[PDB]
């Protein structure tokens, strides 16, 4: 099977700027047997380029495709606001035909530090054997962010889940949640519960915490 | 005018079967090759299966070979996808897609009107196929009790299947609301949370309720989030 690796995973670009996506193949692919697609949020994929360099139906001439062997590219000459989406490369020079992992072209705004909040488990939940602590990271950019849980200073691992919103349509920011799930008995044996956030808009890692009971 | 309508999704048990259907209209169905492309949870595209204009040449993906069968009915403009021995990893959105209306042989000769499944110019809205062994479960709705502003929310925990819908103050509150994508847990149940930032001074006056609805389990919850 031919593996397609796209880069970067995320291309942060401003409107009017040039954008050059890259796709790398594990094996040689014929130049005239390659395709690109666009994928907006909640929509179906749409063919941009086929047969290597040929634009599809109703595709703006700002889009262009090229490449050969193991290196293929997609170029947007000047990105318009309706060009922000995920882009997939696809080979069909060899079966089984394969796609890339995708490249999200995002709107690059100014850096904005996250607002951080922490929520202790409800007593209602604690009355049912489990305890969930949630850390909220509100409105930030870029989306790269490290969240670290600590329980009595001992930093946690293997027991948390993160979720992140799609990039906001009004201020281009992201929001992220992190959920620490403990058994009640484990939650009872500790006092300090902390969420340490590392982000580019922060000169130093921000910590929001609480003592159990207080 | 050109449309591709899928039909045949839903919840399948591990080991079970499912037949997808795609009705083409607005074009010469007879001339085109067809294919199916799936999109897994938070993932990209995977080429599943493809057949050419007369259904004579048909290939499949590595992970689905031997389990899936593709077919078409040109006299009735349908293309089908039989899916046997389904597994949880098969959980994805399946798209019916129209291939080319031509093809090229090993000699470099291009045959007009004899379409195949190289790339796809038309895509349907896709259909969701969920493959799980989980029984239906309603969520447990928990309060997430509260610079210059304050944040509160609700924890919608342990439910199956998707989806749930969350609103604040019966819909009267929208600004500041962030309802996060659900996360699949190790137990096969889903959990999510919805939060909203409000002025920290309104906490003592304005009351905040989250409206959670999970149709498959007949579950509606209205939780009042207080300090």
């Amino acid at each position: 099977e031919i593996v397609l690796t796209q880069s970067p995973a995320t291309l942060s670009v401003s409107p009017g700027e040039r954008a050059t996506l890259s796709c790398r193949a594990s094996q040689n692919v014929h130049p005239r047997y390659f395709a690109w697609y666009q994928q907006k949020r909640g929509q179906s994929p749409r063919l941009l380029i086929h047969s290597g360099s040929t634009r599809a139906a109703g595709i703006a001439d700002r889009f262009s495709g090229g490449g050969s062997g193991m290196h293929f590219t997609l170029t947007i000459t000047r990105v318009e606001p309706e060009d922000f989406a995920v882009y997939f490369c696809q080979q069909y020079g060899g079966s089984p035909y394969t796609f890339g992992q995708g490249t999200r072209v995002e709107l690059r705004r100014t850096v904005a530090a996250p607002s951080v909040f922490i929520f202790p488990p409800s007593d209602e939940q604690l009355k049912s054997g489990t305890a969930s602590v949630v850390c909220l990271l509100n409105n930030f950019y870029p989306r790269e962010a490290k969240v670290q849980w600590k329980v009595d200073n001992a930093l946690q691992s293997g027991n948390s889940q993160e979720s992140v919103t799609e990039q906001d349509s009004k201020d281009s920011t992201y929001s992220l949640s992190s959920t620490l799930t403990l058994s009640k008995a484990d939650y009872e044996k500790h006092k300090v519960y902390a969420c340490e956030v590392t982000h580019q808009g922060l000169s130093s890692p921000v910590t929001k915490s609480f003592n159990r009971g207080e | 005018e050109v449309q591709l309508v899928e039909s045949g999704g839903g919840l399948i048990r591990p080991g079970g079967s499912l037949r997808l259907s795609c009705k083409g209209s607005g074009f010469i169905f007879e001339n085109f090759g067809f294919g199916w492309v799936r999109q897994g949870p938070g993932k990209g595209l995977e080429w599943v299966s493809g057949t050419n204009w007369n259904g004579g040449d048909s290939r499949y993906g590595d992970s689905v070979k031997g389990r899936f069968t593709i077919s078409r009915d040109n006299s009735n403009n349908f293309v089908y996808l039989q899916m046997n021995s389904l597994r949880p990893e098969d959980t994805a959105i399946y798209y019916c897609a129209r291939g080319t209306d031509y093809t090229i042989d090993d000699q470099g000769i291009r045959y007009q009107g004899s379409g195949t499944f190289w790339y796809f110019d038309v895509w349907g809205r896709g259909t969701l196929v969920t493959v799980s062994s989980a029984s239906t479960k309603g969520p447990s709705v928990f309060p997430l009790a509260p610079g210059g502003t304050a944040a509160l929310g609700c924890l919608v925990k342990d439910y199956f299947p998707e989806p749930v819908t969350v609103s604040w103050n019966s819909g009267a509150l929208t600004s500041g609301v962030h309802t996060f994508p659900a996360v699949l847990q190790s137990s096969g149940l889903y959990s999510l949370s919805s939060v909203v930032t409000v002025p920290s001074s309104s906490l003592g006056t304005q009351t905040y309720i989250c409206n959670v609805n999970h149709k498959p389990s007949n579950t509606k919850v209205d939780k009042k989030v207080e300090p």
